[PDB]
């Protein structure tokens, strides 16, 4: 495996990432009588088990399957939300969210603005499995967040663990704006930690400094957070370099202040993501940090990302921005 | 058989099923005469006069706003010519709270629901009275009070949305139906297939109202579909369907009234395809009014005068109102305003303080 | 009437059209007996034996590759169980150069077209012999030589593409037809509505072959559609349609042969919906072979042995071949390689020179 | 109007932008027997007149209307291209290209790569009206290039004039990769200049320095090129500043070298585009220039873009990155 996962709100219970999603969904339907969950094959529990037991507990009219049509799933979800009911739509793989791009970008994102707030679909949340998985190749490995980042009106949120996933998903479900929640599928079973059984919220548009450092700032999201956490360890051990590790968590609207504050202190920044380099979200963070921290930047900001190719099957080990690729970039930046 | 896909028997000879003409339901002829007494809805005089006045007032507004667009006073306009009967007739068959989704030819629904001339015009002019805050192009109407969901330009996107609102209505169990209007061109979009199928499989109380006028801009229907119109697609989705004469307000009313009654009772979708064109709905209803002794030449002249006057008063008022504060360009993107968006708003205020003379500030509020 | 949308007359009474059961065409019964002599295709013994051997060899390969996936030797696999007859039967009715578009259950088409066991396995293993260069997930087959367009994961995307290839075939005027396979679940996507409508309005020589097995993963067809299957949708699009017994290779062959003949002659689409499940196509054809005196127990044993042996030889070979050079991760993104992509390729080569010990280089070519 | 347009290959003739597109299409069908043009309402000449007279000249089987379905138009175009025939698809407004996003991103862009070059759709070109027009509001004003910039496998090209449009469109039509050609609709009638009557090509992935300068580099594309050209004039007149003006022309794969070479010389860069700031293509150019020219940058790179909101109707004058907004940003950067 290319990463290693490493682990106040009341009673907790050990939960892997798919169990924490189920817990968030369960808490939601229990406290919101209007809430419904729908998509492709969610009735029997889902292909990643995220909705197991929910239909039996809440009823077939609240947890149900739709015909196989992603544009339909999103348009249908928008319509439910327009009436004020909570709609939690599932897109089976993030790679299949594209048929719904028009409904997301031209409709959901613009619903409130274009009606002067007479109508909205703020109670809509779209959840979808995301990121590489070792052998998913072109259509079971994608990280589409940068496509959505250029669309004013929606929020895009990506957790790095079970505890983070339940708190962030509950916040998305309750947020008054259409949200896309991307679940790193490689972590569904791999990552397990203590998760509060009752509902709790983690704020959107707030990054989390998970490790203080003074020489360089490292930023990532999803599974890649664990990769840069390891890279921080390698830099300390091999270079005597103190790394500040930051989980962005919300892609848009993103936490510009936390990132700039960190870079003003360290003077160096490395951003990493599985998605291709060109047009990737690291470009937005880099351009922005350069604009706000020009005087503090000691070296050029580095972006360690996937290559500008479709996501390959047999070549995955060579494609991903692994710890060695991140470490080498960091070494060179330190040496600048 | 024993197959989990479709109930059927076997056949021992190879036979391809051919596209097996759906008749057009009509209640009154071109001379305004009721063709079959058992189909007369016998609507009360007051209601029928409201149908007539709503249709003609829409026509009067169309004439003035069309000219306005030609003079460049408003940037765009879409008339309702030929669609007055389909919309006022169907709207009259709905309960006032039934939710409506549509596209560009549905102003008659709002007119029947007593939407103010001042608001139709505020939207077209993008002035301070527009609750839409001047953000969309003209004729993109919306009214929360009258349950008319704001129109958007991308064709057919409102179809699966209308199905989701209908599903939620079903769950709320409050005897409401959703109606969704669209053209035969829009029926070609993938979103139309999604909406029709979802409505059937999820058992939604929704009426799909398709206006078929033979053209989508320059495209004739021969280049749009090859089956027997849109009505012929209903059965294949498992949807009860009917075709009606769009120039006959009574035929439209009857079909919508019955579709609404059954959709709400059975939680099942209905498809109405109304045939219209480019024997005009206004002309046909006027003949009916005359035959009942409900209208005459003097009443026609007085109304044409009172309507022209009502429309021009709203028009003059709309043109003199200022546009909204430029700050409104930044709100409602999200419910709250993200700090980075506020930063952009502040950036504009600073810019205008210095370069304001180069902008049309005198036209905007504040 | 006089309406530019649909030819029809008027009707004087309000009647909603109800979803008006398409029978399943069968040629031979579960005991392998021809039901109606006039429907017997009387295919030659050599051809019928090829149908039987292609189906059983596919089944043998499926068994071994399925086990391989379970042991984690290949990362993914989709079997062809229950679909052997629909694919070998329809493929036998096509001309060798007819272009095929499909999804995940079409390996039998390639098997009939003599695609090498070595290539099926090279793709699943992503080894150096894969012309796909190991880039896609297993069972995403493609063969330019055998006119089988490379499979992609997004459902239904190949449907409107198949229609465009058919339109181009029409223009090239070379008596070719395109066939496009998909499941009843995939028929729910907007791309399916697009393909069916475009094929009808643009008059394309294409056969839509829908496999209906009652389920799309965990979803029963009751949650997929409400009309009478997919065949019932054809007429509404103006497409000639038929439903056939997917466990009957002869019924499948007859329907595909006639659809191909008429599609190419008339430049019009045909829809075949084959009913299958989870009376197996192999079992039924074997009964037929026996009745003609064309197969016996000793031949069955010898074939089961020769096929197992052929499959295992290809299997062992596939597993020992190395994977492709990692440089192949960068080519074919564009026809040529942009300088900035080459820069990334050079970046990887430099990285591996220094950190190579941390990568599985011993497994890859060069 | 917010801009002012200002104007070897044989005989030329004055042509506005829509006429130059028609000329490119005419030259194409004349020399390529396989080429066909299709879309919504292209038969009678199009809503912007770009295909007038082509059906009468080449036949109804070569210039024809399709049903109203953008996903269908692109999938159909891909299929034609797979057989090797040239397919020139029209999407009526760039705002309506979204229903086809899945066919463009998951299919057309990946066709060659995923088949190991056994199949491709390189002979496909999608042309579509683009950019603001004074009153197009949310769905007749969009500039979607940044969404496409994050998709390896496609080329995105935007011309700034009639001469540039015909040469670039002919190059897209003949390029062996699926291309999206965005036509600035505000220029269809507004811009007119001499255009060769015979076919000629302008290279893809090559920016054009239209004015040499030594103090700052200005980069834009489409109509915005004329805005920055004017801004260069204002800077010279009011500040004694020498501006180097560059038309990017190809969004992806973009001409990194021409841009960096210019910035190494001037030491300052301002990028401008009508599209919203966040996730916009200026972020990619900025992050890249910072990585390649860190030592030469004298001031932070500025991005003068549309705001992070949907494109408004009545507020358009206040939304666009006009000459005064660009000039003010440039003034501040010079003063840095
Ligand atoms: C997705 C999309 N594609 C194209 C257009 C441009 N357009 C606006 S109206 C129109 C014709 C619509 O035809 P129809 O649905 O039949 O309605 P009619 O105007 O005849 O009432 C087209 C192609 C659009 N608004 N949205
Ligand atoms: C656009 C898209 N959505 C969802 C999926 C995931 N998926 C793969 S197979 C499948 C079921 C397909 O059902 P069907 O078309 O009936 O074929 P069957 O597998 O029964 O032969 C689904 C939902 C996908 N590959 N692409
Ligand atoms: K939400
Ligand atoms: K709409
Ligand atoms: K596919
Ligand atoms: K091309
Ligand atoms: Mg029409
Ligand atoms: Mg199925």
């Amino acid at each position: 495996a290319h990463f290693t996962f490493q682990p106040e709100y009341g009673q907790t219970q050990k939960m892997n990432l798919f169990q924490s999603v189920t817990s968030a969904l369960d808490n939601s339907l229990a406290k919101d009588p209007t809430a419904v969950i729908f998509g492709e094959d969610v009735a029997f529990g889902g292909v990643f088990r995220c909705t197991v037991g929910l239909r039996d507990k809440y009823g077939k009219d609240r947890v149900f399957n739709t015909p196989l049509c992603e544009q339909g799933i999103v348009g249908f979800g928008i319509g439910i939300a327009v009436t004020g009911a909570t709609a939690i739509a599932e897109i089976q793989f993030a790679d299949y969210i594209f048929p719904a791009f028009d409904q997301i970008v031209n409709e959901a994102a613009k619903y409130r603005y274009r009606s002067g707030d007479l109508f909205n679909c703020g109670s809509l949340t779209i959840r979808s499995p995301w990121g590489c998985v070792g052998h998913g190749a072109l259509y079971h490995s994608q990280s589409p967040e940068a496509f959505f980042a250029h669309c004013p009106g929606i929020k895009v949120v990506i957790p790095r663990s079970p505890f983070q996933a339940k708190g962030l998903l509950l916040s998305c479900i309750e947020d008054k704006n259409p949200c896309i929640f991307f679940e790193p599928k490689i972590l569904y079973r791999a990552a397990a930690e203590e998760v509060p059984i009752e509902p709790y919220n983690i704020p959107l548009s707030q990054a989390e400094v998970i490790q203080e450092g003074s020489d360089v700032t490292l930023v990532a999201w999803g599974t890649q957070v664990h990769v840069i956490r390891e890279v921080a360890s390698m830099a300390k051990e091999k270079l005597g370099v103190s790394c500040e590790v930051i989980d962005l968590r919300t892609i848009i609207p993103w936490d510009v202040d936390t990132i700039c504050k960190s870079v003003i202190k360290t003077g160096r920044l490395l951003i990493s993501h599985e998605a291709p380099l060109t047009g990737g979200f690291a470009s937005e963070i880099s351009s922005t940090v350069q604009e706000e921290c020009f005087l503090n930047l000691e070296a050029p900001i580095s972006r360690v990302c996937g290559y500008d190719t479709p996501f390959p099957h047999i070549f995955e080990p060579f494609y991903i921005p692994d710890k060695w690729k991140c470490y080498d970039a960091l070494r060179k930046m330190i040496n600048y | 058989p024993q197959f989990p896909g479709a109930s059927a028997e076997f056949i021992d000879k190879l036979e391809f099923i051919q596209p097996n003409g759906i008749p057009i339901y009509r209640v009154m002829d071109r001379q305004g005469q009721i063709i079959n007494p058992s189909e007369d809805p016998h609507l009360p005089k007051e209601k029928v006069l409201k149908l007539y006045k709503s249709m003609t007032l829409l026509n009067t507004m169309d004439r003035i706003l069309y000219e306005s667009q030609r003079q460049g006073r408003i940037s765009f306009y879409m008339t309702n010519y030929g669609e007055e009967g389909t919309h006022v007739g169907s709207a009259a068959a709905l309960d006032n709270t039934d939710l409506v989704f549509g596209q560009y030819r549905e102003a008659g629904v709002l007119m029947y629901r007593d939407y103010p001339l001042e608001l139709f015009m505020a939207q077209c002019y993008g002035n301070i009275s527009d609750l839409g805050k001047g953000r969309q192009m003209p004729v993109h109407y919306g009214c929360k009070e009258r349950h008319f969901v704001t129109i958007s330009s991308p064709l057919a996107t409102q179809i699966p949305q209308a199905v989701g609102a209908a599903y939620a209505a079903k769950r709320a169990n409050a005897n409401r139906v959703v109606i969704c209007y669209f053209g035969e061109g829009a029926a070609s979009e993938g979103d139309a297939h999604a909406g029709f199928n979802f409505a059937a499989t999820l058992e939604c109380p929704i009426i799909f109202f398709c206006r078929n006028n033979g053209y989508a801009i320059s495209t004739p229907t021969s280049e749009q579909y090859r089956g027997d119109g849109i009505a012929a697609r209903g059965p294949g989705y498992g949807i009860m369907s009917i075709r009606v004469d769009g120039n006959d307000v009574f035929a439209v009313y009857n079909a919508t009234k019955e579709a609404r009654r059954r959709a709400v009772a059975e939680n099942q979708p209905f498809l109405i395809e109304a045939m219209t064109y480019r024997d005009h709905p206004i002309s046909r209803l006027r003949h009916y009014l005359l035959s009942q002794g409900w209208w005459d030449e003097e009443q026609e002249k007085a109304w044409r005068k009172q309507s022209r006057r009502k429309v021009m008063e709203a028009f003059e008022q709309a043109e003199r109102k200022p546009k909204p504060n430029p700050n409104l360009l930044f709100s409602d993107v999200y419910q709250e305003m993200p700090a980075q968006l506020r930063k952009q708003q502040e950036s504009l205020a600073r810019h205008l303080q210095t370069y304001g003379e180069h902008y049309p500030l005198d036209h905007f509020d504040k």
